[PDB]
């Protein structure tokens, strides 16, 4: 009718109280556009400025206000580390890119770190230059996929250190992004010649490929949605930031196409399968703009602005199983200044206080479907779903 | 079809979004019988109750902008919507005006009315003085809106408000109209029942104005016959007014005619400049715009230039923009904000208010 | 055609390379609303935050010659080539420019930052000092540059620098400003805002001086109104200040003013200069270059040349050097430098950088 | 017998050297009458004005600080010695309080007026931050002194002030009265009068409080009625008030709710101690003096306790001293003060100004 | 109510100005919407609010 129907065009973000910040982090000074920040339901991993080599603070939720400035650190790279990610079956293994050319896997103990960590579980050698691209799969266990600026994708099981896939002839410029898609089965990928590619690991072919899906020379991003579509981010040749939905069975022209704004900086998508809402925060803004996707045109729908007065230089995004629930909380960012980490909470303003049923679906577990080596024979699997209202309080 | 309704101290502004003028506008009143029925409804509402008020007693459901009954309040929006508009408000989406700084009580009732008693689809709260910054098409500018009830000082700057430099006045139009009352009596004229304000408040439209200068206006009243008007009573009964006609006026330049100790129109609006940052003063001298019934006397643009530029510095411009259709600027800032593109993201769905509550009017608006 | 960015704490002066005045110049400031828009940008920099600053947080994304934030500072060069000059980086070399002294991590970021952020073809980071001295046609000489951060005072011999000579001083035109909004309470004029800070910045360009005697000037000051001297504010307000203009600049030379035990820059230049060999002071007292828009007070190169006279022995002879243009002399010496045809051998190509690193850029670069 | 008289821009707090407590404490307030009597004294000063502060309009000579009507300032000093204190001050020596970083302008004219106007014998002049510092018997630490009209951070080490690192905040007792009319609009109450100024400020100083965490005291106050609190007007109307007992002292730590740009008073005394040197803020952390009347709010100690803790470093003790008796902790130093044996040698002589000036003043005094 | 709801319970004697700080039953976190009297017991009386609870006083 007049409003669009949807669950979440009043979600509202709210900053933590200051007692619920971590203050006192050396955030690293890399000129490289990842997020700096991984957290899980257990520990939270900022990428920090070491004064030789690379390290990253791993500390747990728990852990609060002002961090010492002699924090343990896990400190095993020679060089800048780049990108991290906690493995989504096990919220105490990391992996992490660094300049020295190498993926090195860790894991936390329980209760975190008393002592600097400097050996890792696993050295993954096989990049030639620095590894700035880390993604886990979604349902296959132990499966790494890790992307260098040799443009060369790499597919490895950690639990034997072993290469799975080598897909070297496939990006011929720098490689921005690598996104899974749903159940694992293919990935997509932003290119420096503004081109985005969806491809097949597992038998090394070019599913889909839409050249010049934007015109602009500055960074793009490119991920997969649940429904199978492409959400990207870019510029235009006028220099102004886009989102685009695409269909990856038509790339011809894009299902919708929105420009935002005329600010530099590389607009990093946050999505969300379980309220098909994409939260696009711009490194270096101050602001958060979620919209809602779905398959009424113009199928990107505006939703709101978390607006502030500091520029982020990082983000991490909480997934589902950490949420507080009873509090009608679906989305938590952890907002990396320069010498702070600020928790930022989403959440939908319901006056009932019980479980909300439509605000929270079955969402994907830390129990992996398959393994490494099932996962190569061909086998495909959707994430194994749980149950959130056990988390209601 | 959206729906702009603008609810007044004195008057009800309402039409449809897109068009120029509001199609309904009567006064906001609620008459009830004060008589006892000899031959074989207890209240009435509006016009109707302007044509039976021989009869019944007048009562304002808003004072000071302030609802001092939402019972009689409820009847207002209801013969809005059904006897002057003739639609179904369970239909339409509709926008409604608040004053600066309103209570936030004030728009919880106002919003729950609307959607628990009407039923609307949507709605949407605007602030009545950045609609009337809409329809004289700018973004920057202290609008002075002076109608029947409370007068506001409301300064924007680049689509920004400044509310710590919002200043109030309890003197507008109702508060002149029983001013005149007051000094018809010096002159013979006794007019006392409610029912006799409405006859005062139609003296005052059509005959007060304000004077350059008080005192040589005073002067020429009194040795002249020039500035005497003459009036006729429903009853035939005709009467004459001689220095009244810009004495009533003056009261909003000189508060202490009432007994007020608070500074005239042209001090309040210098004061909420002076209130707002350094470097925003000079766009706020020019751009000083007038909206609101009690800023349509003649004249009153060229006092209140000949006033703020006797306060302001030497060096600034002082520029008094007086639309000639400022007595419905509200309402036109609302019919235009209303039928934006940019705006139907800002509708309030009643979906949405069941199960979310106020809290997402309070966000959302301003 | 080669650019030169010239980026200090306060002002960004950027160009072409061979030009005699920088095409670019504005406030190397980022705005912020600090309200909330009413009516249906989240940042300003350089003049539009300078024009907006009514309404806006103004931060220096560099204090003390420290970047505070690498996110504003990137605002700054994304607005320096896009919006200014209007040029593609990926097309042109930039030649920067750098303190004394420099940290190599912070050398690393803006070498990284050209290379990766803007994918310039060739960069090289040029000393400020160095290139204050290829402005006026000398390679011999100790150069005491004063802008909005900090001061050095790096003497330089037949080509040669002396880098354990180096001084700083923590004292620049930034506190003078925080100095003169100190002393202005004083006269009863309350600046407290970051957008009155651009006022007061505004005052002490235009108004402020040195005094060759201070005392003798405070007496003067004391008994005349000679040295009143009036300023209209941005909303038409004059105000009028007497001693504070040569109070405030006063500071440079009695850093006690404002609680610091550090020495005054005549004592700072002397001091370096006898750090250096006793060969070569009598050059550097014969070359005293000055640099930036603190020493563009007038009255400043005669109070140095007393002051440094009554340091040095009687027979050497002191002889301060100040250009007309001196305010841009980093920026021209460095438009020189990238003109030159023994230059060209020390531009470092993207494609080196990527294959080699940040190493390349600390040999090569002093 | 000396007098110790502490002006401030609410309360004249004025005694007897030797004694505890000011035997005389009144508004400093000047009335005028605004209607026209009709029955066959021009002014009222303090508790006089206060009484028929009904017919008359009350004005403060003094805002924020700054003495605004010399006039109405002498008003006050002759209420005080005549009235008041019932003594002839040509026969006391008197001791006077001076706000921090005073212009020596205020002070000639304090001292001016008390040897020409009074004909007092002797005259000294003290700083307000030094005497609270007294009253508490201590040598070292920064007191934060908030009245009626303006708030200071002046730290204090060993007997030395450091006058870099003294911070100033206009925001005080008076922003915090005026904030108190503005939201009480909000439930229904309207003050608008200097009559009704004097009310709300009586409701400020009752029945406000300071929040531990103000955003969980606000949505008990939303879920509950236990924060709430009656008040009796003078004319016998009871008003209830709930949240804006701990909403208008929050603006002393959210300043942005008044539209300011500047921090709150527990940052200001935080850059305060940042701004010293190294070595002795560890002294000021442990030592942080609460003065003036704007410290009386109940739990305003441990939300300073609580604030500057989160800003200071965890091996910092942060230790905030609020005496019971602090809203005379600036009169209690000099009472203290005045009767040491070795402050005889301060007093400045009527002789010795008639044949020198206020250069006598200038000196000795700091 | 300015937090929460409440309604007010005076005795049938009570008449006249009732106190701005007279006690109330102010148990419920949001406002009351139906109160109704025992019909067994004058003392005893249920009220329903908005806090999806209906308490027994
Ligand atoms: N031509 C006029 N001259 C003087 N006053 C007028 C004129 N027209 C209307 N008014 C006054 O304006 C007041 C209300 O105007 P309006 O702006 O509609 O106020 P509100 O918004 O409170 O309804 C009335 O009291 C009326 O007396
Ligand atoms: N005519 C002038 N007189 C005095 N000071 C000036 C003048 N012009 C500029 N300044 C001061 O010089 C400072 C910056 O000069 P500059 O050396 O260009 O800065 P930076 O090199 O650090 O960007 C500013 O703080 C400004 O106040
Ligand atoms: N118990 C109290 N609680 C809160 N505020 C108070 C209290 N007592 C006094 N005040 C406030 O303190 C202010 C003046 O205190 P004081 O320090 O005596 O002012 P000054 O130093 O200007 O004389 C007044 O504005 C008053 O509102
Ligand atoms: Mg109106
Ligand atoms: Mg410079
Ligand atoms: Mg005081």
């Amino acid at each position: 009718k007049v409003v669009r129907q949807s669950k979440f065009r009043h979600v509202f973000g709210q900053p933590v109280k200051n007692d619920q910040c971590y203050e006192d982090i050396r955030v690293s000074r890399v000129t490289w556009d990842s997020t700096f920040c991984a957290v899980n339901p257990k520990f939270l991993a900022v990428i920090v400025e070491a004064s030789g080599g690379g390290a990253f603070l791993v500390l747990p939720l728990s852990k609060t206000g002002r961090i010492d400035k002699a924090y343990p650190t896990v400190c095993g790279h020679t060089g800048p580390v780049l990108d991290i990610d906690w493995c989504p079956h096990n919220d105490e293994v990391i992996a992490s890119g660094s300049e020295d050319c190498t993926v090195m896997v860790w894991q936390i103990p329980e209760n975190g770190l008393t002592s600097p960590l400097t050996e890792p579980v696993v050295v993954l050698e096989g990049h030639t230059k620095r590894v700035g691209i880390i993604a886990w799969h979604p349902t296959a266990r132990n499966v790494l996929l890790s992307a260098g600026c040799d443009n060369v994708v790499l597919i490895w099981n950690v639990g034997t250190a072993e290469e799975l896939y080598r897909l070297d002839s496939l990006h011929p410029d720098l490689i921005y992004n690598v996104s899974w898609n749903h159940n694992g089965s293919l990935f997509c990928s932003a290119c420096k010649d503004k081109s985005v590619r969806i491809i097949d690991p597992r038998r090394g072919t070019l599913v889909a490929e839409r050249e010049k899906a934007h015109e602009g020379a500055r960074p793009m991003r490119a991920i997969f949605l649940a429904d199978g579509k492409v959400f990207t981010t870019g510029f235009s040749r006028m220099s102004e930031r886009q989102l685009a939905l695409w269909d990856p069975e038509n790339l011809e022209e894009p299902m919708a196409l929105q420009e935002l704004d005329s600010s530099n900086g590389a607009l990093l998508p946050f999505y969300d399968p379980d309220t098909s809402v994409v939260y696009v925060c711009g490194k270096g803004d101050s602001s958060i703009r979620y919209f809602e996707i779905t398959e009424e045109p113009p199928y990107i729908h505006f939703l709101n602005t978390f607006t502030s007065k500091e520029p982020q230089r990082g983000m991490g995004s909480m997934p589902k199983r950490g949420l507080e629930v009873s509090k009608c909380e679906i989305a938590r960012f952890y907002k990396l200044h320069e010498r702070k980490c600020e928790p930022i909470v989403m959440t939908v303003p319901r006056k009932s206080d019980l479980f909300q049923d439509d605000l929270y679906p079955d969402t994907a577990g830390p129990e992996a479907a398959l393994e490494a080596e099932e996962w190569v024979s061909g086998r495909d699997a959707d994430p194994i779903l749980i149950s959130l209202r056990e988390a209601y309080v | 079809a959206a729906l702009v309704v603008d609810n007044g101290s004195g008057m009800c502004k309402a039409g449809f979004a897109g068009d120029d003028a509001p199609r309904a506008v009567f006064p906001s009143i609620v008459g009830r019988p004060r008589h006892q029925g000899v031959m074989v409804k207890d209240s009435y509402v509006g016009d109707e109750a302007q044509s039976k008020r021989g009869i019944l007693t007048l009562k304002y459901p808003i004072e000071h902008g302030i609802v001092t009954n939402w019972d009689d309040m409820e009847k207002i929006w209801h013969h809005t919507f059904y006897n002057e508009l003739r639609v179904a408000p369970e239909e339409h989406p509709v926008l409604l005006t608040e004053a600066p700084l309103n209570p936030k009580a004030n728009r919880e009732k106002m919003t729950q009315i609307m959607f628990e008693t009407f039923n609307t689809p949507a709605m949407y709260v605007a602030i009545q003085a950045v609609l009337s910054l809409y329809a004289s098409g700018r973004t920057t500018g202290i609008v002075m809106d002076s109608g029947d009830g409370v007068t506001h000082t409301v300064p924007i700057y680049e689509g920004y408000a400044l509310p710590h430099a919002i200043l109030r006045l309890d003197l507008a139009g109702r508060d002149l109209t029983d001013y005149l009352m007051k000094i018809l009596t010096e002159r013979g004229y006794s007019f006392t029942t409610t029912a006799e304000r409405e006859i005062v408040r139609d003296i005052k439209e059509k005959l007060c104005y304000v004077a350059l200068d008080f005192e040589q206006e005073m002067a020429t009243a009194a040795s002249s016959s020039s500035l005497e008007k003459s009036y006729e009573l429903p009853d035939g009964q005709v009467i004459t007014i001689g220095n009244e006609r810009f004495r009533c006026p003056e009261a909003l330049f000189q508060p202490s005619f009432l007994g007020m100790e608070s500074a005239g129109i042209h001090e309040t609006t210098f004061n909420s400049i002076m209130k707002c940052d350094v470097d925003i003063r000079k766009d706020l001298y020019a751009n000083t715009v007038l909206s609101g019934g009690t800023t349509m006397y003649p004249g009153i643009a060229d006092r209140m230039q000949k006033e703020i530029t006797a306060l302001a510095p030497s060096t600034m411009k002082i520029k008094i923009i007086a639309p000639p259709e400022r007595k419905y600027s509200v309402w036109i800032g609302g019919s235009i904000l209303a039928s934006l593109s940019t705006f139907q993201q800002m509708w309030i769905s009643k979906q949405e208010y069941d199960e979310s509550g106020p809290s997402i009017v309070h966000r959302k608006c301003f």
